[PDB]
């Protein structure tokens, strides 16, 4: 029955999301003065439902100036890789039990800048043609901003692979030796991501009611996906061997505070100005990159604490 | 007769901008960042160093049988 623990992953994560643009707004009302989905719900609970069916009764009509095997080619990778970056993940035991993972999330991630290079080029002109490359050419320079700072902490942990990892952190809360390292993780996979301060973000305008609705169904997929990849790695939890079900109790409420978190920064600040964007990347967080790269290999020589594997 | 302007009760509000709430400056920082950061490192070298020790363990149970 390997296949019924498929259906019970991918169907039961769609309603976590799902049931969030909900929870987007709720926390959005109550910063200012005003109160949830009111007449439907009655607590709201009964609003998404219905909006889901909407988008399926409206028309969805083409572009007669683009191609059509380029424009939902764009959507099936947009389901695709979103979901299959879920696979490998613990909790506390994953689907799959790979021997090396954190470079596979990279190696999954690193396709995402390959598809809005789809969406805006096969369709139109200008807008669709020149505004969706600079975001990808934002989205370029925030793999390398990512993965040195990565890589500095798998020289302590120990090796490549996850399972390992919950046990090396069973009593530190890893955030400790590497809040330096905490800013310029959330900071940067914020800005992959593609929200409210970090944003540029006519890769929308041209989509009807049809296959809008999956990119925006697929960007939410990626944004509790870096909550709980993040989980995993910074905010590590308390494992029990004859008490599984306390492991996952406290493990997505804490992915989950930090869900609200792209809830709450977007509550407060302005943008960015595209030319400073890029100019805060290379000329202010890369050279302390490139430090604390060194940092965390001389270190672990200079005490005789060379992690075991 | 009954018009408005009344005989007393005034403040007023004030004109001023201030809220100098200060707030640990002046080299009370940086110094709660690194005792601490220090501390996740004498975190290590003794569980490392603990887990070293169970990977000799561990390897020990390898070399001893196959013969
Ligand atoms: C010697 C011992 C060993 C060494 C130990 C030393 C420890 C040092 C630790 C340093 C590591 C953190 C610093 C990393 C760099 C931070 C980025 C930065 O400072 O850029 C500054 C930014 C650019 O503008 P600026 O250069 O300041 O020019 C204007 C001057 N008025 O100007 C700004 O200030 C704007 C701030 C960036 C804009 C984004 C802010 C968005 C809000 C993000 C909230 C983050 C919440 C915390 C992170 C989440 C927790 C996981």
């Amino acid at each position: 029955m390997f296949m019924i623990n498929i259906l019970m992953l991918i169907i039961p994560i769609l309603l976590a999301v799902a049931f969030l643009t909900l929870v987007e707004r709720k926390v959005l009302g109550y910063m200012q003065l005003r109160k949830g989905p009111n007449v439907v719900g009655p607590y709201g609970l009964l609003q998404p439902i219905a909006d889901a069916i909407k988008l399926f009764i409206k028309e969805p009509l083409r572009p007669a100036t683009s191609s059509a095997s380029m424009f939902i080619l764009a959507p099936i990778m947009a389901l695709g890789l979103a979901l299959t970056m879920w696979i490998p993940l613990p909790m506390p035991y994953p689907l799959i039990n790979m021997n090396l993972g954190v470079l596979f999330m990279l190696a999954m991630s690193s396709l995402a800048v390959y598809s809005i290079l789809w969406s805006g080029w096969a369709s139109n002109s200008k807008y669709a043609l020149i505004g969706a490359l600079r975001a990808v050419a934002q989205t370029i320079s925030y793999e390398v901003t990512l993965a040195i700072i990565l890589l500095s902490v798998l020289l302590m942990s120990g090796s490549f692979t996850l399972s390992t990892l919950i046990t090396t952190q069973e009593q530190m809360w890893l955030i400790l030796p590497a809040w330096p390292l905490a800013m310029m993780w959330f900071i940067s996979t914020l800005a992959e991501t593609n929200r409210a301060p970090f944003d540029l973000t006519g890769f929308n305008v041209e989509y009807a009611a049809g296959p809008f609705a999956l990119f925006f169904m697929a960007e939410y997929a990626n944004i509790i996906m870096m909550n709980i990849f993040t989980a995993i790695l910074f905010l590590g939890t308390s494992h029990n061997p004859h008490m599984p079900e306390l492991y996952t109790i406290n493990f997505t409420i804490k992915s989950l505070l930090l869900t609200m978190s792209f809830l709450w920064i977007r509550a407060s600040y302005p943008r960015f100005r595209y030319d400073q964007l890029m100019h805060l990347l290379w000329k202010n967080f890369l050279p302390l990159t490139l430090a604390l790269c060194m940092w965390h290999v001389s270190l672990p020589i200079l005490t005789s604490g060379i992690p075991p594997q | 007769k009954q018009d408005m302007p009344p005989v007393g009760g005034y403040g007023p509000i004030d004109y001023k901008r201030n809220l100098p709430r200060r707030g640990l400056s002046g080299y009370s920082m940086f110094a709660v960042g690194i005792g601490a950061l220090l501390f996740g490192y004498w975190s290590m070298m003794k569980w490392n160093r603990e887990r070293r020790r169970l990977q000799i363990e561990d390897f020990e149970a390898r070399i001893a049988l196959m013969p």
